[PDB]
């Protein structure tokens, strides 16, 4: 994250670090006790699916507080559609090996109906974007969690400021001063209507963090909303990697 | 109806047949006697930060 702040230890509860062999791989947001939302992008070059760990209620990577809660993955869910190395249709449903345990530092953040999240959440300003990506472009990650509040784009808005699908949406600014950056893909693009938190967008990839003309590009989770709905009622399938049919 | 307003609904807006609307509320949470407003029912509903909620407590 370029240009926020630390997010508060706990004000952030949803947010998710994905690991591959202990290393930092991607951000993801927790929607249940066992399910997470990512970026399809983040396991393009995945090797050994059997590495990956998530870990909930993290906040400083530097130390152990005892708040922490890991698990493994037992399953990566990706669109059909999705196209490894590209943009459209970056999301990933992950299934823990074992719930989490919902606490003050770990508790999901709600996936909305997609009529409400078109409607409404859509019309929403500003919404927080999280992570422990780069603090800079070419620059060091964060230790602590990092958070920024970002305004979406009418995409006609996003291409005039400035391809862009139906299934992205623009976010933040042009300035070059503050965004999304690498080592923040898959966390969570939170929305706040009338007292509580809704997942709208997930951190994808464009052509750069901090890019001066440019805005972040997130995927436009309404558009998944049924896809996951329908996926999270579904039986485990043996082997870790799964393509589902979209729609 | 809830096109404009989010039909004056908390969270989730069904239209139906007439001049009908019907509020839902996610899980973890219940519909009041208002129709239109959601409590939560468990410890860690969705969406909200319990250091913040006990904060305003
Ligand atoms: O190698 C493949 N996958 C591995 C894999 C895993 C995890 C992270 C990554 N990975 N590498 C670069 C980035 C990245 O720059 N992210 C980023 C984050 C925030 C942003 N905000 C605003 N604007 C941005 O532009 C922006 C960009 C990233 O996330 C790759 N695939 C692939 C496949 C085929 C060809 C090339 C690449
Ligand atoms: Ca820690
Ligand atoms: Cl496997």
């Amino acid at each position: 994250i370029v240009g926020g702040k630390v997010c508060p230890k706990g004000e952030c509860p949803w947010q998710v670090l994905l690991l591959v062999n202990g290393a930092q791989l991607c951000g993801g947001t927790l929607i249940n006790t066992i399910w997470v939302v990512s970026a399809a992008h983040c396991f393009d070059k995945i090797k050994n699916w059997r590495n990956l760990i998530a870990v909930l209620g993290e906040h400083d990577l530097s130390e152990h507080d005892g708040d922490e809660q890991s698990r493994r993955v037992a399953q990566v869910i990706i669109p059909s559609t999705y196209v490894p190395g590209t943009t459209n249709h970056d999301i990933a449903l992950l299934r823990l090996h074992q719930p989490v345990v919902l606490t003050d530092h770990v508790v999901p953040l709600c996936l909305p109906e997609r009529t409400f999240s078109e409607r409404t959440l859509a019309f929403v300003r500003f919404s927080l974007v999280s992570g422990w990506g780069q603090l800079l472009d070419r620059g060091a990650t964060a230790l602590e969690l990092m958070v920024l509040n970002v305004p979406r784009l009418m995409t006609q808005d996003c291409l005039q400021q400035s391809n862009i699908t139906e299934y992205m949406f623009c976010a933040g600014y042009s300035d070059g001063s503050k965004d999304s950056c690498k080592g923040d893909s898959g966390g969570p693009h939170a929305t706040h209507y009338r007292g509580t938190w809704y997942l709208t967008g997930i951190v994808s990839w464009g052509q750069g963090c901090a890019t001066v003309g440019h805005f972040g590009v997130y995927t436009r989770v309404s558009q998944y909303i049924e896809w996951l709905q329908k996926l999270m009622r579904s039986e485990p399938r043996p082997g870790v990697l799964l393509r589902a049919p979209f729609p | 109806i809830c096109v404009n307003e989010n039909g004056g609904c908390e969270q989730y807006c069904s239209d139906h047949t007439g001049t009908k609307r019907s509020c839902r509320c996610h899980e973890g949470y219940s519909l009041l006697a208002d129709g239109v407003s959601c409590t939560p029912t468990v410890e860690y509903p969705c969406g909200k930060i319990p250091i913040l909620e006990k904060r305003n407590a």
